[PDB]
RNA sequence: ACUAUAGCUUUACAUUGUAUUGGAUACUAACUCGCGGCGAGGACAGUGUAUGGUGGGUAGUUU
RNA sequence: CCGGUGCUGGUAAAAGCCCCAGUAAACGGCG
RNA sequence: GGCUCCCAA
RNA sequence: AGGGUUAGUCGGGGCCUAAGGAUAAGCCGAAUGGCGAUCCGAUGGAAGAACCGGUUAAUAUUCCGGUACUGAUAC
RNA sequence: ACCCUUGGUCAGGUUGAAGGUUAGGUAACACUAACUGGAGGACCGAAUCGGUAAGCGUUGAAAAGCUUUCGAAUGAACUG
């Protein structure tokens, strides 16, 4: 899986990046509990324009 | 000695009855069959 | 009903064959289970019956995005 | 106690039956009976998958309290009855709430005593706790395995455990079999041992009373055909060759407990 | 007797994840069970595919 | 009588098998 | 009808 | 060919449930479908309630003469 | 054939288990005798269920019977 991290979760940091992981970790832990999202192309292209936009 | 056929007209109609017949999609199969063939007699509840 | 509810697969027919070629019928079954997931979109629990496939394209494309596909492609009912 | 009857018939030379001296009461509580059905081993399919079961007389069901989850109240025992559904005595229990229930009846629990269920309760005869409150040592009857499913394991007449040692989470229980065995020690179990322990006693005596409790003939498998066991067969009298079942499975010391059931963990020791 | 096969059983991959110290231990969130959320287990078990054993229980045959 | 036969223990991408031990109110034998 | 006895209740 | 079977009180049904059957919510499953707690289902439980006499070619506790009783309904 | 639910049937006679009461007896139970009691896949035997032996029948009255004889007959009974 490719999420997109919207806390910031030990071992694999940096909050609002994009980072990949095994499915289970990320489709039965991250997501239901609200650390990262799937990495689509909508989200990485929203998160793209808001890091261009606070640069 | 007793024989083979001892009648109730209950255990009949519950057996091979019109709604017997019609609760199943074999006994249907039957009924259709009976009708094609064009018997005047399609079940036992057309006897008296 | 046993069917994948993202995918559509179902069973498949087939042979055992031995090694002096004896063909025997069988069913490939499909890989399904019974799995819950959390829709971020409408923020609920849903239930699916799913294929390991399905959990692969799951895992691919988001929840959301297979369960509009899914449905599109009338495999959802 | 038992009653051996004199051999006025042949069908009753070797008969011996219980003596019926703790039941103190012959009806039992209306409200808390009805009426059963048969099943002559046969399934909701109606296919018979349990032989040499058919007939018997008619029975009622007594419904016993084998959870006992009205903790802290007391109640009083009424009657000691005989239950046609299994070895061992009931007892009435009128508890001054107002309610009433069937407890399987343990060996010294006499009509007016008081019983009681809950972590508070006395570790006296008849009273339920949970293992956490039950003193090592203690023989102890009617066991749950998960803690408010209701009592699963040591309740056929006579029979009693033992709490060997505690382990924090789990105490150590001997079974009637001899297995050793960790149980939660939140599960309940109830003081003293289960009556009626002359029922081992009893004989029937003659093939009537087997019909009675609802049991049918078996049959030897080598006085068949081949074509019904694979023990039949052959001209005159054989031995069969190694004893199996119908469909061939091994009579004498083959296992049958599935090797990867997770409860083997706490299994300490095994005896069957 | 020859050849298959239901069932049973072994291992690998999937379901199936995290940490410590690999080869084990531990965790909880997948999954399983119990009581009416709480409790007990737990990446095992069960299930799918593949695979080696076993298999007159069943079948088709030969002699 | 445990020698025989059963039963119980300690390849694809480990079982087994071996070996040892046990079991006859197991089948079987008592030249 | 009730009563007594019994257990297979 | 003609005639002959007459009921508020007899029997049944209308009411109730047993075995079993059909189902709901759900479960299972190439299809046809298989299961699954309310309904159906007497061989059981309630029925709201009489007898006497006479009479036909063929009916009678049903017709008639007495004697009664029961259920609803308008004061 | 087996099972499930709900009903029904079994003339008449005999024997005499447990238990009980009354006397004796014991430190006390036990234990002896009489009366009572009425158990039992108990006995004899109709209905009934079954089918032992012989005779008869064998294009039979009957595709399995009849007569005599015989088993069980409160039960693992028979029967709607
Ligand atoms: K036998
Ligand atoms: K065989
Ligand atoms: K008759
Ligand atoms: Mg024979
Ligand atoms: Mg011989
Ligand atoms: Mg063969
Ligand atoms: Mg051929
Ligand atoms: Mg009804
Ligand atoms: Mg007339
Ligand atoms: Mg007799
Ligand atoms: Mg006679
Ligand atoms: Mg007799």
């Amino acid at each position: 899986m490719q999420v997109i991290l919207k806390e910031d979760v030990v071992n694999l940091g940096y909050k609002d990046d994009i980072v990949t992981v095994k499915d289970g970790y990320g489709r039965n832990f991250l997501i239901p509990q609200g650390k990262a999202v799937i990495a689509s192309e909508s989200a990485k292209k929203v998160l793209a324009e808001n890091l261009r936009q606070r640069a | 000695m007793k024989r083979t056929y001892q009648p109730s007209n209950r255990k009949r109609l519950n057996k091979h009855g019109f709604r017997s017949r019609m609760a199943t999609a074999n006994g249907r199969r039957v009924l259709a069959a009976r009708r094609a063939k064009g018997r005047a007699k399609l079940t036992v509840s057309d006897e008296f | 009903s046993k069917i994948c509810q993202i995918t559509g697969k179902k069973a498949m027919v087939g042979n055992n064959v031995s090694h002096s070629k004896r063909r025997t019928k069988r069913v490939f079954d499909v890989n399904l289970f019974r799995k819950k997931f959390y829709w971020v979109e409408q923020d609920c629990w849903v239930v699916l019956r799913i294929s390991a496939a399905g959990l692969r394209l799951i895992n691919k494309i988001g929840l959301d995005a297979a369960i509009k596909r899914a449905a599109e492609k009338g495999f959802l009912n | 106690g038992i009653r051996k009857l004199k051999p006025t018939t042949p069908g009753q030379r070797h008969k011996v039956i219980g003596a019926f001296d703790k039941i103190t009461a012959s009806t039992p509580e209306k409200s808390l009976v009805v009426g059963k059905k048969k099943t002559g081993g046969r399934n909701n399919t109606g296919k018979m998958t349990m032989r040499y079961i058919g007939g018997g007389h008619k029975q009622k069901y007594r419904f016993i309290d084998f959870k006992r989850t009205k903790d802290g109240i007391p109640a009083t025992v009424k009657t000691i009855e005989y239950d046609p559904n299994r070895s061992s005595r009931i007892a009435l229990l009128y508890y001054a709430d107002g309610a009433k229930a069937y407890i399987i009846a343990p060996d010294g629990l006499e009509v007016g005593h008081t019983v009681m269920s809950g972590s508070e309760a006395a570790p006296e005869v008849g009273n339920a706790l949970p293992l956490a409150n039950i003193p090592v040592g203690t023989i102890i009857h009617n066991i749950e395995l998960r803690p408010g499913q209701g009592a699963k394991m040591v309740r056929s007449a006579g029979s009693f455990a033992q709490l060997t040692s505690r382990e924090g989470t789990y105490v150590v229980i001997k079974m009637p079999s001899g297995e050793v065995r960790r149980i939660l020690s939140t599960c309940k179990a109830t003081i003293g041992s289960v009556g009626n322990s002359d029922h081992a006693l009893e004989k029937s005596g003659k093939a009537g009373r087997s019909r009675w409790l609802g049991r049918r003939p078996h049959n030897r498998g080598v006085v068949m055909n081949p074509v019904d066991h694979p023990m039949g067969g052959g001209e005159g009298r054989q031995s069969g060759g190694h004893p199996r079942s119908r469909k061939g499975l091994y009579a004498k010391g083959l296992k049958t407990r599935a090797p990867k059931k997770h409860s083997s963990k706490y299994i300490i020791e095994r005896r069957k």
